[PDB]
Parts: structure tokens; C-alpha cells; sequence
């Protein structure tokens, strides 16, 4: 029981570094998405 | 009795400590598909720009 629980621990720990990467990995993204998407506006925002 | 207090606290704190860590993991998950979501969103965005432009 005691190494069950363990387990359920490891594997949670495991999961939260993954969460954490796949997290840093999305910011960057939707950092870089609204880069490019702030220049697509501002060229329509011509007139 | 002394000895069962020591196995209930240990318990009790043991318990807690999982808790923390699901719930660590529940909301970086829920944060995590948030991301997502405003990736998604905002490509969409941009892709509807874009076509815009090449309509003209
Ligand atoms: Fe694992
Ligand atoms: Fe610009
Ligand atoms: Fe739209």
C-alpha cells in the first residue's frame, strides 16, 4: 500500500514537470501569436 | 493510546501532502489548456487576417 501510494507520487511529480515544460513551451507560442498578430492589425489599421 | 496518534498524525499529514500535489497538477493542467486555448484563438485570428488581405 505504502509503495502503491509512492508510485501515485512519482508519477504525479512526473506529471507536473511535463505540465510545466508543455506550460513554458505555450507561452511562448501565444507570445509569439500575438506578435504577429499585433502586425496584422496594425496594417489594417491604416486607413 | 501514543502510538496511534503518531500513525494518524503521519496520515493526516501524508494525506495532505498528496493533496497539494494533485491539486498543483489539477490547476497547471487547467492553466495549460487555458494556453492552449488562446493559441488556438488567436491563430484563428491571425488566419482570418490573412485571408483579408489576399481576397483584395
Ligand atoms: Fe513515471
Ligand atoms: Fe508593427
Ligand atoms: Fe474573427
Amino acid at each position: 500500500s505504502r509503495d502503491k501510494a509512492k508510485m501515485r507520487n512519482l508519477e504525479t511529480q512526473h506529471k507536473v514537470l511535463e505540465l510545466t515544460a508543455e506550460n513554458e513551451r505555450l507561452q511562448k507560442k501565444v507570445e509569439q501569436l500575438s506578435r504577429e498578430l499585433s502586425t496584422l492589425r496594425n496594417l489594417f489599421k491604416q486607413l | 493510546e501514543q502510538n496511534k496518534t503518531a500513525a494518524t498524525r503521519y496520515r493526516q499529514k501524508k494525506r495532505a501532502e498528496q493533496e497539494a500535489l494533485t491539486g498543483e497538477c489539477k490547476e497547471l493542467e487547467k492553466k495549460n489548456e487555458a494556453l492552449k486555448e488562446r493559441a488556438d484563438s488567436l491563430a484563428k485570428e491571425i488566419q482570418y487576417l490573412k485571408d483579408l488581405i489576399e481576397e483584395v
